[PDB]
């Protein structure tokens, strides 16, 4: 039914702006109000505006004027936010709501830092009875990375370290334990994949 | 504005039983046409918020009816009875009387279950990184209880702070544990000047920490 599709993520440089869009589908676009809603940290919630569609007026939220532009386009059922300025205090995921449901999120990242492609290092255990095997995924930007092991046939004994800051670039890790059985007998694969530098990564761990 | 405060932050709750998160606000909901335009959110790791009530009471389609709101004024609560391992995630309220509208800080579900030591594994920097020029000594901390833990690293017995950073999963959505990995950066003439590298985890579980550790010149 009623569904928004959201822009992919940024990387904007500080002091620039962006636009985003926001695709509603499965409703009558000129009906409902498209909400626009800021979340730091996946935490704290911060209502921006909403646009009235049909006659393009806008309500906004007084400390984001002159922060954000909303704008839609009737003919292609599409919300537009424009962020002006832009600092790194305005890095953060962007959500296009209606009363009823929420788009997938924008992120946004602002900084002069440019994308960088992570290295990636196996963690085999050194020279009972599980054994948990990991790999490293360190010095990239921006967020995020996936590391999938074994094609997704395991998933269930994966963890997946959120991502710290170290010297600028992000590094985070993902850890993955299974049967003294299956491991070296059979083949055990992390993929890391870096979306932002269009980079996959793929490490057979070896004992 | 008009404020929303939830109170607790973190509800640790069984599985079963009733929680109960509070809402309340520096001004009344009550809008001038009648209405109290309060709503709550689940937001699950990694989804977006997903409406759960909205004024006041009314439940949205396809919640089930163990999710409950009530309130008036400056006063609200969101009722879950009993939880489900489904529930888990972090709620808020929001009011749209005003403008500008406004959420409240969120309240993190918490399933609680008996404790657990954690499950520590050290790793030596791989040969590959040591190219580089540096060093990282990774030691993963896995499936323990409660959340708070200390991990301590040591270099030839001495404990080392530098280079030393740490991050913390959210609650496991299966076993309702939590995992921690700790590294250790060094550069890679350090690294080779010293022998044994010690990762020490601290939990409630025992009185005493689980040491791994490993020699480098084996």
């Amino acid at each position: 039914e009623v569904q928004l599709q959201q822009s992919g993520p940024e990387l904007i440089k500080p002091g620039a702006s962006v636009k985003m869009s926001c695709e509603a589908s499965g409703y009558i676009f000129t009906e409902y109000y498209i909400h626009w809603v800021k979340q730091i940290q996946g935490r704290s919630l911060e209502w921006i505006g909403y646009v009235h569609p049909k006659t393009g007026d806008v309500i906004y939220n007084q400390n984001f004027r002159g922060k954000a532009t909303l704008t839609v386009n009737r003919s292609s059922n599409t919300a537009y936010m424009e962020l002006h300025s832009l600092t790194s205090e305005d890095s953060a995921v962007y959500y296009c709501a209606r009363w009823d449901s929420w788009g997938q999120g924008t992120t946004l990242t602002v900084s002069s830092a440019k994308t960088t492609p992570p290295s990636v290092y196996p963690l085999a255990p050194g020279c009972g009875s599980s054994v948990t095997l990991g790999c490293l995924v360190k010095g990239y930007f921006p967020e995020s990375v996936t590391v999938t092991w074994n094609s997704g046939s395991l998933s269930s004994s994966v963890h997946t370290f959120p991502a710290l800051l170290q010297s600028g670039l992000y590094t985070m890790s993902s850890s993955v334990t299974v049967p003294s059985s299956t491991w070296p007998s059979q083949t055990v694969t992390c993929s890391v994949a870096h979306p932002a530098s269009s980079t996959t990564v793929d490490k057979k761990l070896e004992p | 504005d008009v404020l929303l405060t939830q109170t607790p932050l973190s509800l640790p709750v069984n599985l079963g039983d009733q929680a109960s998160i509070s809402c309340r606000s520096s001004q009344t909901i009550l809008h001038s046409d009648g209405y109290t335009y309060l709503e709550w959110y689940l937001q699950r790791p990694g989804q977006s918020p997903k409406l759960l009530i909205y004024r006041v009471y009314k439940r949205f389609s396809g919640i089930p009816d163990r999710f409950r709101g009530s309130g008036s004024g400056m006063d609200f609560t969101l009722t879950i009875s009993g939880v489900e391992a489904e529930d888990l995630g972090i709620y808020y309220c929001f009011q749209g009387s005003y403008v500008p509208r406004t959420f409240g800080g969120g309240t993190k579900l918490e399933i609680k279950r008996a404790d657990a030591a954690p499950t520590v594994s050290i790793f030596p920097p791989s040969s590959e990184q040591l190219t580089s020029g540096g060093a990282s000594v990774v030691c993963f901390l896995n499936n323990f209880y409660p959340k708070d833990i200390n991990v301590k690293w040591k270099i030839d017995g001495s404990e080392r702070q530098n280079g030393v950073l740490n991050s913390w999963t959210d609650q496991d959505s299966k076993d309702s544990t939590y995992s921690m990995s700790s590294t250790l950066t060094l550069t890679k003439d350090e690294y080779e000047r010293h022998n044994s590298y010690t990762c020490e985890a601290t939990h409630k579980t025992s009185t005493s920490p689980i040491v791994k550790s490993f020699n480098r010149n084996e």
